């Protein structure tokens, strides 16, 4: 099928001082946002009228109080544990935890830690992991949060036996939004010199949705290899950009052409010729 | 250490002068997430900018994407102006059509 195949939460917890610390956390299907999180309230928000899955408002309660209780907890607990883990303020931890459907239909689930911006911990098998990265500190934290049989339990349900669930139920939930099919628009433009008797012509996509998108410089039937594409970047709402260059010499930029290709076209590909002498 | 964001400045639609469109500013690669990101035309702050909630990459590096509706013009200039722990003053990064 076409769209997200992925859920995940994400945990950003900014440690200012040994008194102030805030917490920012989001849901994503792949790149795209469904739930927002009020650090002040400690509350979910729900960005699509299918965010909750096929979720009871009853269901959906209850994660929103774990997810409460563990965030105003977790800064609660790194704070006391700050100075026996010698902790120089300020610093930053990430989570990202979640699942994802693979083909053949297996659903795999993942929770990852970071500290400063280098991982720090993993879970495999329910279990923590430290990350080389992490050091000693990551260790010592395994060793830690092992003692408590209570966070280990609700880790494991709710990467292998809740997420998988809620996946299936909002990638179904939302299918009018993730399964949609949205046609790019293309332009040809003129990029700065890339050197000495060269040329950068570049080739604009973008307004497409799903992200999985095909350009090439082509001369007639053969795709120019020297094709460098760009990042894809993000548009508001949930369509994608990106930019496919091609440096050529000056006399060898008449007979190219840009080709796309995306599931929106049915077959239809989008073809721009590049035309020489301000044509 | 500390990573500076990386930030680009693209409309939805290639413009088109009177022409409805949007400028997009995606901030990109910097740690920590403490950010400060504003769009601009002829130097002054655009007030209706919308804004994606904090995402980071795999490398751990966060993002941003900051977006307005706007129509360009021959004369009018729009930026993207961004200020983090990493930089003394906000570093501005202007559109430009032919880029
Ligand atoms: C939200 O959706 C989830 C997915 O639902 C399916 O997909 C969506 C997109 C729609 O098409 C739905 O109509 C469709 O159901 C729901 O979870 C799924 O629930 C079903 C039960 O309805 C459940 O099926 C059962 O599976 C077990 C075996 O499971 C084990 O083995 C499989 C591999 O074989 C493995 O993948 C699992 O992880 C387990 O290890 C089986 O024993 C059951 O059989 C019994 O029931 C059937 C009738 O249903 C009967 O014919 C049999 O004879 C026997 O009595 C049954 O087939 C799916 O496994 C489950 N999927 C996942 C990934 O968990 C979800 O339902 C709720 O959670 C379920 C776990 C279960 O408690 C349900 O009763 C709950 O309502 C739904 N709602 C919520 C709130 O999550
Ligand atoms: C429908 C929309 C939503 C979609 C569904 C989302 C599916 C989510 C998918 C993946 C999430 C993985 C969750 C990881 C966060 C930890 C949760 C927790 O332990 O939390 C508890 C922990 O809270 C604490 O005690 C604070 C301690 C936190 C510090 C621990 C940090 C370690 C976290 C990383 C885990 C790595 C170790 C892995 C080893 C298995 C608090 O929960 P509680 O039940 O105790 O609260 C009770 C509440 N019901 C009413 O009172
Ligand atoms: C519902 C809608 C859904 C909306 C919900 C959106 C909000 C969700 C936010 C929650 C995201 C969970 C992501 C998994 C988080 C994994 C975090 C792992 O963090 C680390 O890497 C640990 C680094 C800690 C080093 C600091 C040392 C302090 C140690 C403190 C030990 C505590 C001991 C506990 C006892
Ligand atoms: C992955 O997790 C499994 C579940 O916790 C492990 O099995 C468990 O092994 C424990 C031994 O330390 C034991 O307490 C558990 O009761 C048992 N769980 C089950 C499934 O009954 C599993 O590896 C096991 O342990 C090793 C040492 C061997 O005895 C294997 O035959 C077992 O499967 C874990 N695998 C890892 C860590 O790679
Ligand atoms: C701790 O951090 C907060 C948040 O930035 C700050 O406003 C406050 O002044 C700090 N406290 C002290 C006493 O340094
Ligand atoms: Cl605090
Ligand atoms: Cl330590
Ligand atoms: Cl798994
Ligand atoms: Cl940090
Ligand atoms: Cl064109
Ligand atoms: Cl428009
Ligand atoms: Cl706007
Ligand atoms: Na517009
Ligand atoms: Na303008
Ligand atoms: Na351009």
């Amino acid at each position: 099928f076409q769209g997200p195949t992925s859920f995940h939460v994400i945990q950003t917890s900014s440690f200012t001082n040994s008194t102030w610390a805030q917490t920012q956390g989001s849901g994503w299907l792949d790149d795209l946002q469904i739930h927002g999180w009020d650090s002040d309230s400690g509350t979910a928000i729900f960005l699509k009228p299918w965010s909750k899955g096929n979720f009871s408002d009853k269901e959906v309660a209850e994660l929103e109080e774990i997810f409460r209780v563990y965030i105003f907890g977790f800064a609660r607990e790194v704070q006391d544990f700050a100075g026996d883990f010698q902790m120089k303020y300020p610093f930053e931890i990430q989570g990202i935890a979640g699942c994802e459907l693979h083909s053949g239909g297996a659903i795999v689930s993942f929770l990852r830690g970071a500290l400063g911006g280098l991982d720090f911990l993993s879970v495999k098998n329910a279990s923590c992991v430290p990350s080389p990265e992490g050091g000693s500190r990551a260790q010592k934290f395994c060793a830690l949060i092992i003692q408590y049989q209570g966070i280990m339990e609700t880790v494991r349900i709710l990467l292998y036996e809740t997420c998988p669930r809620y996946l299936l139920g909002v990638l179904n939930a939302g299918k009018a939004d993730l399964q949609r099919q949205v046609k790019p628009e293309a332009w040809l433009s003129s990029g700065p010199s890339p050197g000495p008797g060269r040329l950068q012509l570049v080739c604009h996509v973008s307004g497409f949705y799903p992200k999985p998108v095909w350009v090439m410089w082509m001369r007639g039937e053969q795709e120019q290899q020297g094709t460098q594409l760009g990042d894809i970047l993000p548009n508001a709402n949930w369509t994608w950009y990106l930019r496919a260059t091609l440096d050529v010499a000056d006399g060898e930029a008449a007979g190219l052409s840009c080709r796309v290709k995306h599931s929106s076209l049915e077959g239809q590909d989008i073809i721009l010729y590049w035309r020489g002498s301000g044509l | 250490i500390q990573r500076t964001p990386k930030i680009q400045v693209y409309s939805r639609h290639p413009a088109e002068n009177g022409k409805s469109n949007f400028l997009n500013c995606y901030v990109s690669g910097f740690h920590p997430s403490d950010i400060e990101v504003d769009l601009l035309k002829n130097g002054e702050r655009i007030e209706k900018v919308e804004h994606s909630d904090l995402s980071f990459s795999k490398d751990w590096s966060f993002y941003l994407l900051y977006y307005t509706e706007f129509t360009p013009t021959e004369k009018d200039e729009y930026a993207c102006r961004v200020n983090h722990v990493t930089l003394s003053q906000p570093k501005i990064v202007k559109w430009d059509r032919d880029m």
